């Protein structure tokens, strides 16, 4: 069966993580002393997927945390779902980054994943198939940014032929958490491009918009992100672990969704979100759900694809449904809104349908996007980078620890070869 | 006697083999358990026909299948559904992984390694066999397991078994619907190297059968068990000679002389006219005049290929049910009298006919009625030379950018076999405007 | 306003060949070769720019070796001192013609030694007093997208082959960190250090033939002239730099017709993955050509990547196939042509 190891960088993957393992037990039933009781056995199944068997039919999963800075451990452990995961994949080192990633590729990291891989190892031959990888981590800081890219280049390295996935939350547009975003992200797309297979651009600025006008929130917490992250991250896993009368996987995906291997970047979404009110006054159907599902306030991405055109999209629905209303809603689309779309690809739109639902819905859905407008993230933060490698700002912070600008200029220019890329199949 | 072999490749194959086996079951008398409980109170006769079927000592019947799709969640399902009970495990379960959308897994690397098993239990369910005369492949272009495995399976059953009518029943892409951006390079490439091999694919589209159970049936919502409950009515017509008695019993190895004239243009059709519910299954006496013009009227086709577009190499007329000889003959007549349905110069005599006595069961928890009278026509026409023609100039579109193709040769493939598989297709769109042009006196 | 000029050479019948009397599948009529299978049913066509009829030593056109090299390298030559780089490209399948038209033999010799040779010449010619001449070597290899160097002398382990990396100089483009570079003024001097090196390539045995090349090889010449002499004194500003870079690439290896799983076969993965980058590079570079809006994927291959400055702007790429005319090598000849025909397309 198909398995995935979920690696978990930095404070914002080590905080998803804490809710994305409290989904999926929801969805397989699984309690924080790691016991079943359910109801199915749809549960128990496919649970290999995500989990292993231990003594008692309890179950722990393949978690590794590969933070440098204890703080986010503790919070882990003592929450209310810590007492399930293996204390010998709580990596920590000590004396952290500071929001740098030469320290996280090179001094702190060089240190420590060695540590990581003989963890990782572990949880990989114990699957008797694996199939691929997760990394959850924010571009932007020193831990999510470096390490993690340091692991997936040596991962990728170990294990080419699988899949190594990343639900990186990128930057945002008008008010970042750091200074020096630019640099940690240019030189973690460097990285991540060569050495990816599917990556889920996830912007912060969005989902605030997701959670302020759709759901009618006043007061969202990151909880309440990362409620919307872990849903996404579920829907790509769903035919793997349920069943469906249209099956999908990460590599059906992947060979639909990526024309060119360079091409991997998605804006991700997730359907039906709605207010606690407004629930009374609506339909769950498949043609809604499509229409949220290809609006821009619903997109994780912060970038409008009205600006651009999809190169490839998919779908991966949940519930009782018709396959005929996922087909004819789908042409609607690339037919009615042509613009938006290549005609050097006819059917830019994949599909993928589960029979089990999520558990308190009738029907649900997922949304991946293959856009140029994406190239808006990449350009921007060119035009930050050199705004400030132009005059050297924060360079020696970087050089000190191991570093050349040559790294610098080496990266600036495959992002803009990269907006260049997706420029072409824009205007023509 | 006269057995034959059913090989479903892939999900598709195996949502269609439940169905068609849901159905055998009943018109038989079989249960889930492989058990009979009607025929024993008699004690004597051959209703649960050794056509499809294998028997054993205990009174339990064994399904003459194999099942394989390289992907666990659709065989796991039969493991432990309804039917979990009848079928020997000879279900191939192999999916530690799938073939990812792409013709290169299923053929070469993730192919091999799998196969072996298929053959070995084809030939112990060969063994069997007192004259076979079968192998019914069910498959999907677009995907990689139906468009590669039944590639590999048919190239190597073509050497190890020969002459044998490997048959092919086969889903064709819609036109516009889709549900995979490389579904065509798979297609092209699954005909390339299945257009020596078979003798004979006949061809359905997903599309076709939709505009039909919204028209006919009238469901607006429908599922895949729609569909199938359907193919396994022209499967049964298709089948009915052998299991059942008749008049006039039509074989397999009748199929590919009739409608085959070269064996480049093996490529058929299929269409079942009485495609009314309990609403409309009054109302209308469902007569072979009405039928044997619905099965060519266009809005009940199988696959969205307008004839009229086209000519008819050949044609087959399977019946079933309380039908006389003579009301098929007027019909023949009647629809070489009309215009718009043109035949070839080479082939005036145009059809083949086959009547059975037995009509069509009721599958309950579904959506057809029961008739008196049904009826299949399979066809050949010129008019498929459309729909080839599209999907190549979709692999044009999309490989003189040479997109998706990295996927490929990371799994064993080399862009000669794309231009290869093109050509090899472009011949097929010039044979089919070879033949239908009138022969020069 | 970069041209490519792409070809084709048809070897003759080797002796082996000739006496179980093969049949002969290649013709041609003016410029334009086709192939004409023993079903003679289907016939194709592939008109180049330029094409060798080496079939015989009778026929008029006989492309022989001087004139193979007389009518591609030599414009190579004249680019290379005018301040240009220059590309060339040797695809062939195994028994096509390869080495016998790059190198040669002693008696009738290739492309190589008739292009260092006149470079040579042409030196010692101009190789004046005011003017001078220095050319610097190197010679390196790709497996797995992996480089290689094939100029040290390893010492027996298990093994020294450093996989050395591809960085991005902004001014000078891309370059192999860690490179030996030999200087050398008499041709057999390259001689000694190609025979150093074709032993440290990578090759295994297979079902078609045991000496089959698994890896790409480049041969790099840099000639950098210093003609600049100052009024004011002995000052030299400017100095022309010129790359030449020719490259034995290996063949697509079709692997459902071969099993072959484990190492060879990620290798004709990875060789039929530079195979195609290659081809869209070219794809889109004569189009470059023709003022059409085009971006040209240097970056998923590190033989395009790292030949970026020598397969753009100003410089002339060259490419030159070898394929048989026998009938038992109609599968792997076609896939040539197509895949040369794709490089010139007008
Ligand atoms: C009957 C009813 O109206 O309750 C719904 C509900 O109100 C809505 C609004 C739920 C609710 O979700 C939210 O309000 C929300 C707020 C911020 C961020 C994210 C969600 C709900 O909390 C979420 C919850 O969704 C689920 O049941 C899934 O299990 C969800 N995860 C969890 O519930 C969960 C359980 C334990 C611990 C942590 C999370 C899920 C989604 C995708 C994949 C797997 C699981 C459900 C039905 C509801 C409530 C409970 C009100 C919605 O949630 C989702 C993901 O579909 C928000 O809009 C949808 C539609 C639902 O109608
Ligand atoms: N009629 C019918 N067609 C189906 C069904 N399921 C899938 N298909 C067809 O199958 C195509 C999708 O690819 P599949 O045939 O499922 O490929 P596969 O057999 O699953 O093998 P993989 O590509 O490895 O997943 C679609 O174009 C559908 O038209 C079904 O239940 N009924
Ligand atoms: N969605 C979400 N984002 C977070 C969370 N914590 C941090 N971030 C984002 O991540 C960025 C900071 O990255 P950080 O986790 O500090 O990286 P690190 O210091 O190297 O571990 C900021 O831009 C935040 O918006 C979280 O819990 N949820
Ligand atoms: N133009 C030519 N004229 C005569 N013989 C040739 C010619 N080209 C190739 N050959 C013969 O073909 C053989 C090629 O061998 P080899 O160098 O291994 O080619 P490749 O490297 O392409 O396989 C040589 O033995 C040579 O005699
Ligand atoms: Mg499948």
């Amino acid at each position: 069966m198909r398995e995935i190891v979920h690696i978990q960088a930095g404070q914002c993957g080590n905080q998803i993580g804490a809710k994305f393992w409290e989904v999926i037990s929801d969805e397989h039933g699984i309690d924080p002393t790691g016991s079943y009781h359910g109801d199915s056995d749809l549960q128990l199944e496919r649970i290999n997927v995500y989990y292993n068997e231990a003594t008692g039919n309890k179950y722990v999963p393949r978690a590794i945390l590969v933070d440098l800075e204890p703080g986010t451990m503790d919070s882990v452990r003592s929450g209310p779902f810590g007492q399930i995961f293996r204390p010998d994949n709580f990596v920590f080192g000590q004396s952290g980054a500071g929001n740098n990633w030469a320290k996280g590729h090179y001094t702190e990291g060089a240190e420590l994943v060695d540590s990581v891989l003989d963890v990782v190892r572990k949880e990989s031959e114990s699957c008797d198939c694996l199939q691929g990888f997760q990394l959850t981590h924010s571009l932007g800081g020193g831990t999510g940014s470096g390490m993690g890219t340091l692991l997936i280049s040596k991962i990728r390295e170990e294990y080419p032929d699988r899949i190594m996935n990343t639900f990186s939350v990128m930057p945002s547009p008008k008010v970042s958490d750091t200074v020096v975003e630019p640099y940690n992200a240019t030189l973690s797309v460097h990285q991540l491009v060569e050495n990816t297979d599917e990556t889920y651009c996830i912007d912060n600025e969005a989902l605030y918009d997701i959670c302020f006008r759709t759901l009618k929130l006043t007061t969202p917490t990151y909880g309440d992100l990362n409620h919307l992250v872990s849903a996404t991250m579920s829907g790509v896993t769903t035919c793997l672990r349920f069943p469906g009368q249209l099956n999908a996987d990460l590599r059906k995906l992947a060979v639909n969704m990526v024309p060119f291997p360079r091409l991997h970047f998605f804006m991700p979404g997730f359907a039906p979100l709605t207010s606690r009110g407004s629930q009374q006054y609506r339909a769950l159907t498949v043609p809604e759900l499509t229409q949220q599902m290809f609006d821009s306030k619903n997109m994780m991405a912060a970038c409008d694809p009205r600006h651009g055109r999809y190169l490839t999209v998919a779908a991966i629905f949940r519930g009782r449904m018709s396959m005929k209303e996922v087909d004819e809603q789908m042409l609607n689309v690339q037919n009615k809104n042509s613009s938006y779309f290549v005609e050097w690809i006819p059917n830019n739109v994949k599909t993928a349908v589960c029979d089990i639902p999520p558990r308190g819905l009738k029907m649900s859905a997922t949304f991946i996007g293959n856009s140029t407008a994406i190239q808006e993230l990449f350009k921007r933060i060119s035009e930050q980078f050199t705004a400030m490698f132009r005059r050297k700002a924060f360079l020696h912070w970087y050089t000190g620890e191991g570093m050349d600008e040559m790294e610098f200029t080496e990266a600036e220019s495959n992002m803009n070869d990269l907006v260049s890329e997706y420029q072409q199949y824009q205007d023509a | 006697m006269r057995e034959c072999i059913s090989i479903h490749v892939g999900q598709a194959g195996v949502q269609i083999g439940n169905a068609c086996w849901e159905l055998y079951c009943l018109e038989h008398g079989i249960q889930p358990d492989g058990q009979m409980p009607s025929d024993k109170t008699i004690g004597g006769g051959d209703d649960s026909f050794n056509t499809f079927f294998s028997e054993t000592g205990a009174g339990k019947h064994v399904p003459r299948a194999v099942f394989v799709d390289l992907e666990p969640t659709v065989i796991d399902e039969v493991r432990t559904g309804t039917y979990r009970q009848l079928f020997h495990p000879e279900q191939l379960i192999t999916g530690k992984e799938d073939a990812a959308n792409n013709y290169a897994r299923g053929h070469y690397t993730i192919g091999k390694e799998i196969i072996d098993l298929v053959l070995d239990r084809i030939r112990k369910l060969a063994d069997q066999c007192t004259g076979l005369q079968g192998f019914l492949v069910f498959h999907s272009f677009g995907g990689g397991t139906g468009s590669g495995f039944t590639s590999l399976l048919m190239e190597r059953l073509s050497v190890d078994y020969g002459k044998k009518s490997k048959l092919e029943f086969s889903i064709y892409p819609a036109p516009q619907v889709s549900t995979a951006v490389v579904e065509p390079y798979n297609s092209i490439l699954t005909t390339h190297t299945t257009l020596e091999h078979s003798d004979c694919a006949f061809m359905v589209d997903n599309e076709a059968i939709y505009d039909i159970c919204r028209r006919n049936l009238d469901i607006e919502r429908p599922t895949y068990t729609n569909l199938n409950r359907l193919i396994s009515q022209i499967v049964s017509s298709i089948t009915a000679s052998l299991r059942f008695d008749g008049a006039l019993n039509v074989d397999l190895t009748e199929f590919q002389t009739n409608l085959v004239p070269y064996p480049r243009i093996h490529f058929p059709l299929a269409t079942y006219a009485p495609v009314i519910s309990a609403e409309k299954a009054y109302h209308e006496q469902l007569s072979v005049a009405e039928i044997t013009n619905a099965c060519f009227e266009p809005a009940n086709q199988m696959v969205k290929c307008d004839p009229r577009h086209g000519k008819y190499m050949a044609c087959c007329l399977l019946y079933r049910g309380d039908v006389v000889p003579k009301d098929v003959n007027a019909a023949i007549a009647t629809i070489k009298t009309k215009r718009s349905i043109q035949f070839v110069d080479w082939c005036p005599t145009g059809f083949k006919v086959g009547i059975n006595y037995q009509p069509p069961t009721v599958v309950p928890g579904g959506d057809l009625a029961k008739v008196q009278r049904a009826v299949c026509m399979l066809s050949n026409t010129t008019a498929i030379a459309e729909a080839w023609a599209r999907l190549d100039h979709k692999f044009d579109l999309m490989y003189a950018k040479r997109a998706f193709v990295h996927w490929y040769v990371g799994e064993g493939m080399e862009e000669g076999e794309f231009s290869e598989a093109r050509e090899d297709m472009a011949a097929l769109e010039k044979d089919y405007e070879e033949v239908g042009v009138d022969s020069v006196e | 306003n970069s041209q490519v000029t792409v070809a084709v050479r048809v070897r003759p019948f080797s002796k082996r060949e000739k006496t179980e009397k093969a049949s002969q599948v290649v013709f041609t009529n003016g410029e334009e070769i086709t192939v004409e299978h023993p079903d003679m049913k289907q016939v194709y066509s592939f008109i180049y720019d330029v094409s060798f009829w080496s079939f015989d030593e009778c026929h008029p056109g006989y492309a022989s070796q001087t004139t193979v090299y007389e009518t591609l390298a030599a414009p190579l030559l004249d680019r290379a001192f005018e301040g240009y780089n220059t590309c060339l490209f040797a695809y062939g399948q195994t028994g096509s013609g390869k080495s016998y038209t790059m190198m040669g033999l002693n008696e009738e010799p290739g492309i190589i030694p008739r292009f260092c040779e006149d470079l040579f010449a042409q030196i010692a010619k101009k190789q004046t007093s005011e003017v001078s001449y220095h050319l610097e070597m190197s010679f390196f290899e790709v497996y797995n997208e992996k480089i290689h160097d094939l100029l040290v002398c390893k010492g027996e382990n298990g093994q020294r082959k450093q996989p050395l990396r591809a960085r991005e100089h902004p001014v000078s483009g891309p370059y192999v960190e860690g490179l030996s570079m030999n200087v050398v003024s008499s041709y057999s001097d390259i001689q000694s250090w190609l025979e150093l090196g074709n032993k440290q390539r990578a090759t295994a045995a297979t079902g078609m033939n045991d000496k089959s090349s698994r890896s790409h090889s480049v041969f790099t010449l840099v000639m950098t002239q210093t003609k600049t002499e100052v009024v004011e004194g002995e000052e030299h500003d400017h100095r022309i730099t010129s790359r030449i870079n020719l490259v034995d690439l290996a063949g697509s290896e079709r692997c459902s017709t071969a099993h072959s799983s484990g190492q060879r076969l990620k290798e004709g993965v990875s060789i039929n993955k530079s195979l195609l980058t290659l081809g869209k590079v070219i794809s889109a570079l004569s189009e470059q050509a023709n003022g059409k809006r085009v971006f040209i994927p240097y970056r998923e291959s590190t033989l395009t990547w790292l030949l970026k400055e020598s397969l753009g702007g100003n410089s002339k790429t060259a490419m030159i196939a070898t394929v048989s005319p026998a009938a038992s090598n109609i599968e792997e000849t076609l896939s040539t042509l197509r895949y040369a025909t794709q490089a010139r397309l007008i």
